[PDB]
């Protein structure tokens, strides 16, 4: 890194923070994915999804 | 604009007994920006940029 002189940044999102996401849309995939209109959430256990 | 909010998953029983204030809401959302034209905006930033 400085043999030749630069810094590589971290992204801005942490490793936590992906698999929050992540679980986030894991869960939610069974939920949105039922009817059109994005206001209700409709987390259906996934078999019958 | 009812029927496209009866597109979206809202019934008519609720359009026609609340006309005034959905009115009053659009009114307030359409003056909203008037008085928001300033850094806050990223699209006028993208546009002075």
């Amino acid at each position: 890194q400085y043999v030749a002189g630069y810094k590589v940044l971290p992204p801005l999102m942490d490793v936590n923070m992906e698999a929050a996401y992540t679980s986030s849309l894991l869960g939610s995939i069974a939920g949105v994915g039922w009817t059109a209109g994005l206001s209700s959430f409709a987390a259906i256990p996934f078999a019958q999804s | 604009i009812f029927y496209r909010l009866n597109g979206v998953g809202i019934t008519q029983q609720v359009l026609s007994e609340n006309q005034k204030l959905i009115a009053n809401k659009f009114n307030q959302a359409l003056g909203a920006m008037q008085t928001g034209f300033t850094t806050t905006n990223e699209a006028f930033q993208k546009v002075q940029d």
